[PDB]
């Protein structure tokens, strides 16, 4: 996932919290990527596809 | 609707894909997501199906139709597209008619 | 309408289908003849059910082999092991079963993984 | 479509196998002899087969549209139902406590 | 806060104009209705002939 | 140069036709729905009614001193035809010697009487099928199942004995 | 005969799927597979009543289907109901998966 | 033999030449027709052993609950006819009066675990081709379909070796080695 | 008018149906070539060479038996080989298509009272020669008693109030047992008083008193108001 956060440290703060597509599949942050930084690996219910965008409810 | 508004149940319409993220189109939801899912699960079942009769073939298995259907040479089924009641090859009679 | 024999080498995941006929004697790997087996140090590998009976059981008869799967080394055992049952296999069916059983004896006495291969492994001590 | 794997369905069993056929990469001889008619012919053709999707489409339509009914039918009648069932059970004991 | 309501509801005789114009519209569905005769030439049935359907009352 | 699997024949119970129970070796008939009716309101009835009777409407009106014909025409204030039909009659008659007062009632010139041409006196199957023919009659009953019946069955009135006069339902216009 | 059967062919599909040839008619549910027996014959109008039912010599035909090509109305409407049935039926399978595709692979 | 008439039918009711009373609604017969029996007194000879089982399973339920000869050859008969295939599983001593079977003990035959396993297509030709000779159950031929396996021999039920049948299904799937013979 | 239709037997014997865009209750033509009230026909060319007969076209607004037929009865009784009475055979109307119903190897005895009428049914039945025509009142069948023989169907369509009568004589004098009885009812012609539905069960009632059991009765409503055939058997014994 490409473009909620600026930053690892971000992603390490916000690890484990749960997403969800705007086709409501369900899904977790599980860890940020090295490289890009606001980048991170997300496991969901199943297949998401390319046109989707994934949301972190939070208030 | 017993003690309900019109005014309350109301029409809320539905996003479209932002306009940034627009060459991937149409942005999907709910229920395109179901006729997506169950689309696959209906063909992971079958082929779960298959795979299991794959496994239960029984190998000693004699049918009178092996001797007039045949198999390729990468072992998959020959299905001849012309006829089944016709022949694909005719004879020469046949041809010096036709020609 | 012709007498006509097919046979099956394997080793690894290779694995060569022999069709052996009577006729010219011509030996065809492939399509390409059997004197192209590359990686060519190993062609006295494939050679070896020629030589070791004499090339006149070959004089006679035309085998063909087609060599799927594998590496180079497991295609020319492929290709060693078809030949062989099958030129056993057709001196059974159309010619004496002495001269069979004697094919059977001389690759035997080689080695009898030309015949049979060593399928099933491993061992869980 | 289901596209089912070759490892597969080259060990499936006798009743099990897919008739798939290859399609034809030669100009055959019956084919190139067969002759076609034009004009008028070709034109009653084009009317032929829009008069049968014109009429295969307008079944289709039609019986969706009687699915689309009897699925709410169905809906209005269980309920409709389930109050009678209701309405026997409690009379029934009514009956028996008066009895 | 009312409802959307009709306005052939707005009138207690055109809703009765419009709910028997309904009703004998359905009435030529569940029977057959006399419309009155042939109009002009004999054009043929319109809508079909049945040869297997009987639609006659038989007796007990 | 025999045949194979070769077995005694004897007889096919599923298939031999010398047996009893496999002696057992098209047009639709949707009856329209009669030009007598309306959606359920029967536009065709009118006064002079004509009244079909059972046994127990007899034995009710006797039980609760109505006449018959003036019972009828002050329930629907018209000139009512009250009929018996043969089974009715056949089912007094079977009722015995109790019954005397009622059967000698039934017999009376004011009641006309029908001609049923059936086997057997079963009058409920006789007036369903009768009423269901032809949608132009009264039932005048007191059965709860034939009033069931007939009450299911649209454009059918039905008159029944409650309290101390004939009341009358499925009839749209009685006053 | 078949031989014969090969010429009325066409007419015998027309009777069979008249419910679709005008928008108007609405025909009573019947199946109608083609009858062991027929016989295609031509109506005689006599010679007593003119005007109303006749179609006149110049333009009298051998076939339902001629008739059917004929009438310039009936093309036009299965013209028009044809195109928007294959826009139906072509709406989303393959030329828009690829149209999409390359919407992705444009950028 | 006439369809009588209908003083016919009151004056003589009981008679009936097809079916009797003593034929049990022709059970036998049925049953040879479902699994294709092809002598006579095949059913019987099964009915024999039915009957022999549930007469000592009722002495074995005669004997007191407590005795380790009564305990010891009821699990013993109930493995045996585990063995022999006729159960399917190892239950109740009920199940000696209720799932005991002459049809199941025909189920245990050769040509209808021949069908069962899919090596015939249907139980006729299955004893089409057990009289032809072409099955083996280990090593030696059968001949007769008469042969009931048990519970060990229902995975080496497989053709014998020059079977044309079983070279033609070879060639069908072409697999067909022919160093092995077959 | 100049078009073509496909003809299909129906599932009465001696009736068929052209279907084209509006299907057509039709007939064969005994006498070819000619039309007898002016509805059309159709022309076949069935396969010396193939030779041209034809149809005729069965009006139901001008035929209670042909709207009787596509109302849809259960059972015509008249058939391709049978004799028919044609009671009250008002012209050649209905007479014509009982005709070649009927068919060259069969009968239909047609009486009427009237005579002009009458002439036109002899002129009628020069050109159909199964038409034996009557010119008698039908109230006294003995006054045609020799004329006519064991009748398998009677067709009543007269008009008076005393029909039962004269259908019960006309059947006792000439029907055979279990034979065709059609009758055509007209409400408003029997009487005027009482509702279509009274005077239907009266009718029927009638009949089983001259016992002629009813099988099927049917309104005919969409050509007729107030219309109904009855078709029954001569049953002679046993009702019942
Ligand atoms: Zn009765």
């Amino acid at each position: 996932i490409k473009d909620m956060f600026s930053s690892a440290m971000e992603v390490a703060r916000f690890e484990g919290a749960q997403i969800k597509t705007v086709s409501g599949i369900r899904g977790e942050i599980k860890r940020a990527l090295s490289k890009p930084e606001g980048h991170y690996r997300a496991a969901f219910e199943d297949k998401i596809l390319m046109s989707d965008i994934v949301i972190l409810r939070s208030w | 609707a017993k003690l309900v508004h019109d005014v309350q149940k109301k029409q809320h319409r539905e996003r479209s894909q932002l306009t940034s993220r627009s060459r991937y189109g149409f942005l999907e939801k709910h229920k395109d997501y179901v006729k997506r899912a169950q689309d696959f699960h209906r063909k992971q079942s079958t082929l779960k199906v298959l795979r299991e009769k794959a496994k239960e073939r029984n190998p000693d298995e004699y049918y009178h139709a092996m001797h007039s259907r045949k198999t390729d040479a990468k072992g998959l089924l020959i299905s001849s597209r012309h006829g089944d009641e016709e022949d694909e090859s005719l004879s020469m009679d046949q041809v010096k008619l036709l020609k | 309408a012709v007498p006509s024999v097919q046979t099956f080498g394997k080793k690894k995941s290779a694995t060569a289908v022999a069709h052996v006929k009577a006729g010219k004697g011509l030996i065809k790997v492939n399509g390409s003849p059997i004197t192209l087996v590359e990686p060519e140090i190993l062609r006295f590998k494939v050679y070896e059910p020629l030589l070791l009976v004499g090339l006149d059981k070959f004089s006679n008869i035309d085998i063909r082999v087609r060599v799927t799967g594998g590496g180079h080394v497991s295609q020319v055992y492929a290709i060693r092991q078809a030949i062989a049952k099958g030129l056993v296999a057709y001196h059974q069916k159309y010619v004496d079963e002495q001269s069979k059983n004697e094919l059977k004896k001389a690759f035997t006495s080689y080695d009898r993984t030309l015949l049979i291969a060593d399928s099933r492994r491993p061992e869980p001590k | 479509g289901l596209k089912v794997p070759k490892a597969v369905q080259k060990e499936l069993p006798f009743k099990s196998q897919i008739h798939q056929m290859k399609p034809q990469k030669k100009k055959t001889y019956m084919a190139k002899r067969a002759v076609v008619l034009g004009g008028d012919e070709k034109k009653a053709r084009s009317f032929i087969q829009k008069v049968l999707t014109i009429s295969k489409a307008k079944d289709s339509k039609r019986k969706e549209q009687k699915a689309s009914q009897r699925k709410e039918r169905l809906k209005k009648l269980a309920k409709m139902e389930e109050e009678k069932s209701q309405r026997d059970k409690e009379k029934k004991k009514e009956y028996f406590a008066q009895n | 806060l009312t409802p959307k309501r009709n306005k052939d509801n707005r009138n207690s005789r055109v809703k009765k104009r419009k709910k028997y114009q309904k009703a004998q519209k359905k009435l030529k569905s569940v029977r057959a209705v006399y419309s009155g005769g042939q109009s002009g030439v004999y054009e043929g049935e319109k809508t079909g002939i049945k040869k297997g359907l009987t639609r006659s009352v038989k007796f007990k | 140069t025999r045949k194979f699997g070769l077995v005694k024949r004897t007889l096919n119970t599923k298939k031999d036709q010398r047996l009893k129970k496999n002696q057992e070796n098209l047009t639709r008939n949707i009856p329209q729905v009669s030009s007598a009716l309306f959606f359920q309101y029967n536009q065709a009835i009118k006064p002079p009614y004509q009244v079909l009777i059972d046994t127990n409407f007899i034995n009710f009106s006797i039980q609760k001193k109505v006449d018959i014909v003036r019972g009828m025409m002050d329930c629907l204030l018209a000139k009512c035809n009250p009929l018996i039909t043969d089974c009715v009659m056949a089912e007094l008659e079977k009722l015995g010697p109790k019954y005397r007062i009622a059967l000698k009632l039934a017999r009376d010139p004011r009641i006309k009487r029908l001609s049923c041409s059936h086997k057997g006196t079963y009058a409920d199957d006789c007036l369903v099928h009768r009423v269901l023919q032809h949608k132009c009659y009264i039932v005048a009953t007191n059965d709860a199942g034939l009033k069931q019946r007939i009450r299911k069955i649209p454009g059918i009135p039905l008159m029944s004995v409650g309290g101390h006069a004939y009341v009358i339902e499925k009839l749209p216009d009685v006053f | 005969d078949d031989n014969m059967r090969r010429e009325v062919q066409r007419d015998l599909l027309l009777i069979k799927h008249r419910a679709a040839l005008d928008p108007k008619r609405h025909y009573k549910k019947q199946r109608w597979e083609v009858p062991e027996r027929f016989a295609i014959g031509t109506i005689i109008e006599d010679k007593s009543e003119f005007y109303s039912s006749r179609m006149n010599r110049k333009e009298r035909k051998s076939t339902i289907l001629e008739t059917l090509m004929g009438d310039e109305a009936s093309n036009k409407y299965f013209k028009r109901k044809y195109n928007e049935i294959q826009e139906k039926s072509t709406s989303g399978r393959k030329a828009h998966y690829k149209k999409m595709k390359e919407m992705r692979k444009k950028r | 033999v006439r369809k009588l008439k209908h003083h016919e039918q009151k004056l003589l009711k009981k008679v009936d030449f097809l079916e009797w009373k003593q034929d049990q609604g022709h059970r036998d017969t049925q049953v040879m027709r479902t699994y294709h029996i092809q002598n006579r007194e095949d059913y019987h000879k099964y009915n024999r052993i039915c009957g022999d089982i549930r007469r000592l399973a009722n002495k074995l339920s005669l004997l007191p609950p407590t005795d380790p000869f009564r305990r010891k050859h009821e699990q013993l008969l109930l493995d045996k006819l585990y063995a022999m295939g006729v159960l399917t599983t190892k239950s109740k001593i009920s199940d000696l009066e209720n799932k005991v079977t002459v049809s199941a003990i025909c189920r245990r035959r050769l040509p209808v675990i021949m069908h069962r396993l899919k090596m015939a297509e249907t139980i006729q030709d299955a004893v089409k081709f057990i009289e032809q000779g072409h099955v083996r159950v280990g090593p030696n031929l059968i001949n007769d379909p008469a042969y009931l396996v048990t519970r060990n021999m229902e995975d080496y039920v497989t053709w014998v070796d020059n079977s044309k049948i079983k070279k033609t299904l070879l060639r069908y799937r072409n697999q067909i080695d022919d160093f092995d013979f077959s | 008018g100049g078009a073509k239709v496909v003809i299909e037997p129906h599932r009465h014997a001696g009736v068929y149906i052209a279907r084209g865009k509006e299907d057509l209750l039709v007939t064969k033509n005994m006498a070819p070539g000619e039309s007898v009230y002016g509805e059309k026909r159709i022309s076949v060319e069935e396969p010396v060479p193939p030779t041209k007969v034809e149809y005729r076209v069965w009006n139901p607004f001008r035929s209670k038996l042909a709207a009787g037929i596509m109302g849809g009865l259960d059972e015509l009784f008249i058939a391709p080989g049978k004799k028919v009475l044609y009671l009250g055979a008002a012209s050649g109307t209905s007479v014509s298509h009982v005709s070649d119903v009927v068919g060259p190897e069969g009968v239909v005895y047609a009486v009427e009272f009237s005579h002009r009428p009458g002439r036109e049914l002899i002129s009628m039945a020069k050109k159909r020669p199964n038409i034996i025509p009557i010119i008698e009142d039908a109230r006294h069948p003995q006054k045609y008693r020799m004329l006519i023989g064991m009748v398998d169907c009677v067709f009543a369509d007269v008009a008076q109030p005393d029909q039962a009568r004269i259908i019960a004589l006309n059947s006792h004098m000439f029907l055979k047992d279990q034979g065709g009885v059609v009758i055509s009812i007209k409400a408003n012609c029997i009487d005027s008083t009482v509702d279509a539905e009274t005077v239907f069960a009266r009718e029927v009632q009638k009949l089983r008193e001259e016992r002629i059991k009813p099988l099927e009765q049917l309104t005919l409503e969409p050509y007729e108001r107030d219309h109904c055939i009855v078709v029954g058997r001569y049953m002679r014994s046993g009702l019942k």
